[PDB]
């Protein structure tokens, strides 16, 4: 997914 | 009645204890605070009802949970949010999903061993009378 950076 | 308020106070004590035990588990660190909206701005777009263990404590203290069922709806939400936001096969996503399912399973297992079914039943009956 977009991830948590 | 004051007896019913005593019941709900016992429920809050029980729920804080369960939540604390989840919160101190190293595996569940990622669920202890809200996803930071400044560092992960896409999160609030995707996940319509963010939930985390700190928010659960706040809700307990606000008397938002009158049953363990309603509490478990929020634990379920922590889990389902993680599965939705992190759905891919890469190891980072798989790890958070596994932790989320472990959080859910742990909460349910503690409740199975430690919640008296008649206590929960009483809570549900007071709630339904209001």
């Amino acid at each position: 997914g977009l991830g948590k950076g | 009645s004051m007896q019913e308020e005593d019941t709900f106070r016992e429920l809050r004590i029980f729920l804080r204890n369960v939540t604390h035990r989840l919160a101190i588990d190293k595996r569940f660190r990622v669920f202890t605070k809200p996803v930071d909206p400044d560092e992960v701005p896409d999160y609030v777009t995707v996940i319509k009802q963010p939930m985390d263990l700190s928010s659960v404590i706040s809700k307990i203290d606000l008397h938002k949970y009158l049953t363990v069922k309603d509490y478990l709806r929020d634990i379920d939400l922590i889990c389902s949010n993680a599965l939705e936001y992190n759905p891919d096969r890469d190891p980072g996503d798989r790890l958070i999903r596994h932790r989320a399912c472990a959080l859910r399973d742990t909460a349910y297992a503690i409740i199975k061993e430690e919640l008296d079914e008649d206590f929960e039943q009483l809570c549900e009956e007071i709630q339904e009378s209001r």
